RNA sequence: UCGA
């Protein structure tokens, strides 16, 4: 299973993380000592729903459970035991795909990697002087412990506060003169006892409190040191603190996890003074052994542990005031602070992000990201060159080839496709046992924990072996310390268990990984997370394998469990009857709404009376084959330049893609509309709308909102709302037109739901949520409508389209099959790509794939070809050429290979008709459609809405925004002649009510007026300078005469 | 530039003598002035736990599965051992036990403490708790007076 | 040709050459050690702007 | 578990539960055991010093008989690579034993710059991939 | 968060 990070996370935190945070509040006392609260956190009662996976999305609710412990309140001296169940919080549930849902849209939480706590030593060379060594003992929640070291033998102890000697921790805490030297070498010591006294038990909790809390009191010096480290519910060193303790300075001790243990403060020191001596580690910081990653049932460990802080708070406060009895313990527990702690970390947190479902490969990657962001992680502006690198323990556990170019270049990486995460947080490979030079692949793998570096020898999974034999090379290159070697085979210990154990599993699916750059692998992994899912999509001819692994893990295909008969198959379920209450029903959806405005169609496999097995497809997915992943098609393509329709990264197609519904996908877009309750009047939604004629009136049953399969068009109306008005404010102009021609304005104003510019398609859900019908509303609304509307896209000019390998571009042109050339078959061909661009940045892998799935269009045979080998040039040139010259053997197919050029033909032109002068590398690529259409970026603006401030155009293609002048763009206008350009573009264009109008006048009278006013900005940051206590004001230095000049009035 | 070994045994020195140029730079230094040859020999090393003592001398030859060295567990001030269910091993060295010792967990006026019922018609409350340290001169019961 | 000698992420020339090209094909260990450059090739351009 | 370099540890009781212990007495016993069998060497000349123990096997030392002349020198570090006699070679260094089958011990030298400064003792144990010396260069 |  692919996904076990957050399912095995969350099955924890029901049944071991829920119980511990509810056993450590319990109990509480009172001031005085009448009575105590304590829960039964083992017992509690997790019921049903309250609405279905589907209905909460369009419900715009949250598929959540109600929380109910069993509650005993008792008395001291009465005895009364009040057992009552009191409803705790609401928490919402993990899917069946793990994923959660939050106010009707998906979302994940992705995984945060941080530092494990323990004891971290470093040596540090401040300034051009000694070698000192520091510590610093990170708790799971706490202070920290950083023991410093500086010159002449002092080792000091700070506690963000000014530094202290190191004896006065170590007697405050309770000690003596004889139970520190003789687990101490003591000769050392010497140099810090004698420049800080000898302090006894008492004499060093006062000056203790001197130098922290700067009257020291006896008393006032325990609280203070024991609220830090040794109290509970304020210091915790977690189930990963203990263990990292008791492995670096090597403790006998075990299973505290509560209090931290002086004795281990002892040891902290000694291993410092150590390091001195010429003996022990210096600990890495970007070691993976020494970081953590944590997941969804730790980071709701922390929410319910700072929602049950707030909760005793209260319970506290409402124990006292009451002094009677007879009250209910339902009463006493408040939820409205750990309801809103819960609501807080789904919907307000940065790390639960909005979840990307363009394809199932998008949606299995980003269950897998490994960020290092997060409150309590890392920043942006904290993040330095040592973190972003590739440390040399990520072998095998984090991909190196999936980040995100740009801001986030190294800090959210990715899961790899064998890593595996423990209890404890760490990331586990597995490794098959060598034993004398010989592969043990008969049992189960190590899982070995990163301790591989000092001590074991681990070779990859690129060594030629022999079968059950011996390891047939020589000299195997391993990796010992950091460090890659080559040594005998007898000597190593493990090896890897794939080659494919490096990558994740979006790099997995890229054929001929090996002759590929590693930077347009990075590229290429990133473009199939974005590949719309066609209408009819097709398997990969060139595929590595792993694509049917990827498409049963995304939880978008419907497998079989029970080893039966279909006895029936329609476009809607598929009923099965189980064998060695026996008809189970499979629904399928049909055209369901995606996040990112795409489609999650489903449609039937399985034919009536077929034996199924248990991991069967029985319905594939909207970008997912009979059985593997399929993102894109396999068409023809030539590595030829056409008349610069190719010219830079620019692609040309063909009109055969077009009406072969090649490249076609379905996008369902969402609209919203709502009547709310204006407090002149509450708005209601009707058909008789003002000014509307019966060009709009078409579509309406009579209620204002449109029908389902009406074919809407950009400018239509899909709810006519209107809005009451109270102006009555009209100017002279307007009064004098209505009295002429009578008609007089009725008090509403038109507020319809209406089509933005450049949309269109198909109604299908005209689903209307009203109130009294069994749903809740937000308040100030009466009828919530909401439309959904499909349209049926093809692939036009402009549209961004990409491989599997980096080499994305977009299309310029769409010639006529009489215009691209053809082969001497008379088949032309779809795509004339560009070589230029393949030799400047290694692109070795896309002309392998492609003179290989020429190689299957003539066989048909759909080969699996797996990355990293074999025999050296044997294995990738001979078995495109060997399997080419299979297929000029028929005796209908003998222009498909030649002798001189082998990986060419001869292609004619489609205009001329003669052939070109040197032949050209065709082949079947697998090109991939992007979320990057042309419809999304298309943007225009003549004049619309304005800041609220500064009076200026807005932003964004949503609202109508202005396109941003920036500071680059001012200095290219003042570096030309450009002065009136640039001065009509900051002022009758942008922040000037008087100036903007006088513009618009001349233009459509027709006589222009030069002399634009003061801009509004200039006047804004005036009154600003003026609020700061400045006197600034403009002056004229005209004759005798030296007077203020009014820029406001 | 670090320069790490690949077998391990006795070190043996060639031609190389070591200096103590001791300064104030990292006053952890011996360099040498004539570099020569160092050789290590062969053998295997297993390395002892700090608080064990090697039984075997010089020159001396072991077996398959011999001892080769025992570590001296010594604890004093201690008579009696007792354990039931335990990992780690507890030495008692002082053990005090009354005659007609009867407690009773009979407590139902207030809180839960066992009152010590002894034979001479005496009913002794237990002041100290299960769990908690004693020091000299401390309260450990303290029985209950009609009058 | 040949690939040549890449060097760590902290800059230290590591003593094992890619003696193959990207029409041979690298291996497993000549992959990583090619990672280790381009890593450092794209986080020093987020830098340089 | 114990780990490789470690060896075979063992848990042993010399008194069971409820006897009388007199004070100042042993109570546990954990011997450790030895896998290969041979001579131990490496004794340490002062007390109180035991962190690692040597056991030569019979595999560290490579025996060579040759028929012409045995000339070898007692304490000589043969080095692999020159001739003895006219007419063998050499293909393991190390130093010899015994002064006909001249039985030699497998070692390996290590050049030290002159000016660099060492992490190591003459006569202490070391083990396998430990960091020796630190030679200091110009470049 | 994602594109250049």
């Amino acid at each position: 299973d692919l996904i076990e990070i957050q399912h095995a996370s969350f099955h924890w935190f029901l049944e071991e993380g829920l119980i511990e945070e509810l056993n450590s509040f319990s109990p509480i006392s009172d001031y005085t000592g009448k009575l105590e609260l304590h829960f039964l956190g083992k017992d509690y009662k997790l019921k049903q729903p309250k609405y279905d996976v589907d209905e909460s999305k369009r419900r715009d609710a949250s598929y959540s459970v109600q929380m109910y412990v069993p509650t005993r309140l008792i008395n001291k001296e009465t005895g009364e035991i009040k057992e009552q169940e009191v409803f705790i919080g609401d928490l919402p549930l993990m899917t069946e795909r793990g994923t959660f849902i939050i106010n009707g849209a998906e979302r994940v939480i992705v995984n945060q990697i941080v530092r494990s706590p323990g004891v971290y030593y470093k040596k540090e060379l401040d300034k051009n002087g000694r070698r000192t060594y520091s510590a610093s003992l990170i708790p799971n929640r706490g202070a920290w412990l950083k023991f410093e070291t500086d010159k002449n033998g002092l080792v000091y102890v700070r506690i963000k506060t000014r530094k202290l000697s190191a004896q006065v921790l170590l007697k405050a805490i309770g000690l003596s003169d004889n139970e520190i030297l003789d687990s101490l070498h003591p000769e050392f010591y010497q140099k810090t006892l004698d420049k800080e006294g000898n302090p006894t038990e008492e004499e060093a909790l006062v000056e203790l409190y001197k130098k922290l809390r700067p009257p020291p009191t006896v008393s006032g010096g325990q609280q203070l040191l024991e609220s830090r480290f040794f109290d509970p519910k304020r210091y915790d060193l977690g189930r990963v603190g203990r263990y990292k303790l008791n492995k670096k300075l090597r403790l006998n001790e075990a299973d505290t996890t509560r209090v931290l243990t002086p004795q281990d403060i002892l040891a902290a020191i000694n291993y410092l003074i150590n390091l001195e001596f010429d003996v022990g580690t210096t600990d890495d910081i970007d070691h993976l052994g020494n970081r953590r990653v944590r997941s969804v049932g730790e980071l709701l460990q922390n929410q319910i542990r700072v929602g049950l802080n707030r909760l005793e708070r209260i319970i506290r406060e409402r124990m006292t005031v009451s002094e009677s009895d007879a009250l209910t313990p339902a009463s006493l527990v408040n939820p409205k602070p750990l309801v809103a702690a819960i609501k807080e970390f789904f919907g307000s947190s940065q790390l639960s992000q909005f979840m990307d479902q363009t394809n199932p490969l998008a949606e299995l990657t980003h269950k897998r990201r490994i960020s290092a962001l997060g409150p309590g992680g890392l920043t942006r502006e904290r993040a330095g060159f040592a973190v972003r690198d590739i440390h040399p323990s990520h072998h095998g556990r984090i991909c190196p080839v999936e980040t995100p170019e740009g801001p986030n270049a190294g800090l959210i990486g990715s899961l790899a496709t064998c890593a595996r995460v423990n209890d404890y947080g760490f990331i586990e490979t597995p490794y098959f046992r060598v034993e004398s030079g010989r592969v043990r692949k008969d049992l189960d793998p190590v899982y070995l924990t990163a301790d591989e570096e000092d001590d074991m020898r681990v070779a990859p999974g690129d060594i030629p072996t022999d079968e059950e034999g011996n390891i047939i090379g020589e000299s195997v290159p391993i990796r010992y310390r950091q460090e890659f070697s080559t040594t005998s085979p007898e000597q190593v210990d493990y090896v890897a268990v794939s080659p494919v154990q490096i990558i994740s599993v979006a790099t997995s699916m890229i054929p001929f990984l090996e002759h590929d750059d590693a930077n347009r692998a990075l590229m290429g992994s990133n473009m199939q997370r974005q590949a719309v899912p066609l209408l009819r999509p097709e398997r990969p001819l060139v595929g590595t394998g792993l694509e049917a692994q990827a498409a049963r893990d995304s939880g978008m295909v419907i497998v079989s469990r029970t080893h039966g008969i279909v006895t029936y198959v329609d476009a809607t379920e598929i009923r099965v009857q189980p064998h060695s209450g026996e008809e189970i029903v499979y629904p399928i959806q049909k055209y369901q709404r995606s996040n990112q405005d795409t489609c999650l169609n489903q449609r039937p496999l399985v034919y009536a009376g077929e034996d199924v097995v248990p991991g069967q497809v029985l319905a594939d997915g909207s970008a997912t084959e009979g059985g593997e992943l399929a993102l894109g098609q396999n068409i023809l393509v030539a590595y030829m330049p056409w008349e610069g329709y190719n010219y830079e990264d620019a692609i040309l197609i063909s009109e055969r893609l077009v009406y072969d519904d090649v490249y076609t996908s379905i996008h369902i877009e969402k609209f919203e509309i709502e009547a709310r309750q204006t407090k002149l009047g509450p708005e209601e939604i009707t058909r008789e709308i003002p000014n509307v004629g019966e060009d709009a009136l078409r579509n309406l049953d009579e209620h204002g909102i449109i029908r389902i399969g009406a074919w809407v068009e950009s400018g239509d109306i899909l709810v006519g709302k209107v809005t009451p008005k109270g102006e009555a404010d009209q100017p002279p102009e307007e009064k004098l037109l209505r009295a002429i021609f009578g008609e007089k304005a009725r008090d509403v104003r038109d507020n319809s739901l209406r089509v933005p510019n450049g949309e269109k398609g198909r109604v299908v859900d005209v689903r209307v949520f009203t109130r009294e019908k069994g749903d809740e509303l937000p308040p100030g609304a009466n009828m919530v409508v909401r439309i959904y509307v499909a349209q049926k896209r093809k692939i036009q000019v402009g549209d961004k389209m990409a491989g599997r390998h980096g080499n994305k571009g977009i299309i310029s042109r769409i010639l006529p099959i009489e215009d691209m050339p053809y082969l001497p078959d008379g088949r032309p061909i779809d795509i004339a790509l560009n070589p230029l661009g393949v030799p400047s940045r290694m692109n070795v892998g896309q002309v392998f794939e492609c003179l290989l799935g020429w190689a299957g269009e003539n066989l048909g045979v759909r080969f699996k070809i797996t990355p990293f080998d074999m025999y050296g040039e044997e294995a990738s040139r001979d078995t495109v050429h060997g399997l080419l010259e299979e297929a000029s053997q028929r005796p209908n197919k003998d222009w498909v290979f030649n002798e001189n050029h082998p990986g060419k033909i001869q292609v004619f032109d489609g205009r001329t008709g003669e052939p070109f002068d040197r032949p050209i590398t065709v082949g079947q690529a697998y090109m991939l459609k992007l979320v990057h259409l042309v419809d999304d970026k298309i943007h225009a603006r003549s004049t619309g809405p304005y800041s609220l401030v500064t009076q200026q155009p807005l932003g964004g293609k949503a609202q109508q925004g202005g396109q941003r002048f920036g500071e680059m763009e001012v200095w290219a206008l003042e570096a030309y002649g450009a002065a009136y350009i640039l001065q009509e573009l900051l002022t009758v264009k942008s922040d000037d009510m008087q100036g903007r109008n006088e513009a618009l006048n001349a233009i459509v009278k027709g006589k222009s007026i030069p002399r634009p006013g003061t801009p509004e900005s200039f006047k804004v940051l005036m009154r600003e300078l003026q609020s700061l206590g400045l006197d600034i004001a403009a002056h004229k230095v005209q004759l005798s005469e030296d007077g203020e000049s009014a820029d406001a009035e | 530039k670090d320069v790490a070994g690949d077998l391990a045994g006795e070190v043996l020195f060639d031609r190389l003598v070591p200096e103590e140029k001791t300064d104030r730079q990292g006053n952890t230094t011996r360099i040498a002035q004539r570099g020569g040859l160092v050789w290590i020999l062969s053998g295997e090393v297993y390395n002892l736990p700090p608080g064990a003592e090697p039984v075997v001398k010089n020159d001396e030859q072991v077996e398959v599965g011999s001892i080769m060295a025992e570590t001296k567990l010594v604890t004093n001030d201690g008579g009696v051992v007792r354990l039931v269910s335990n990992r780690e091993i507890e030495i008692i060295t002082a053990s005090v036990l009354l005659d007609q010792a009867q407690v009773k967990l009979e407590s139902s006026g207030g809180r839960e403490q066992y009152v010590i019922y002894t034979a001479d018609k005496q009913r002794f409350l237990l002041k100290a708790a299960p769990g908690t340290k004693v020091q000299n001169h401390s309260i450990v019961a303290e029985l209950i007076d009609d009058r | 040709g040949m690939r040549g000698l890449m060097a760590d992420p902290q800059g230290e020339i590591i003593d094992l050459p890619i003696k193959t090209n990207f029409r041979e094909g690298l291996t497993v260990t000549e992959y990583v050690i090619s990672s280790y450059g381009a890593r450092k090739g794209l986080v020093d351009t987020a830098l340089r702007t | 578990e114990s780990d490789p370099l470690g060896g075979a540890s063992k848990t042993r009781l010399l008194v069971q539960d409820g006897d009388q212990i007199p004070p100042g007495a042993v109570v546990a016993r954990t011997e450790i055991q030895c896998k290969e069998a041979g001579t131990v060497r490496g004794i340490k000349e002062g007390q109180e010093s035991i962190r690692r123990v040597l056991l030569e096997r019979a595999a560290d030392r490579l025996v060579v008989d040759l028929p012409s002349a045995p000339e070898v020198k007692p304490g000589q570090l043969l080095v692999a690579g020159q001739e003895l006699v006219p007419g063998v070679k050499l293909e393991e260094s190390g130093k010899v034993l015994e002064i006909y089958q001249l039985v030699l011990r497998r070692a390996r030298p290590y050049r030290v710059s002159p000016g660099a400064v060492l992490h190591i003792e003459d006569g202490d144990l070391v083990q396998r991939g430990d960091n020796l010396v630190l030679l200091v260069f110009e470049r």
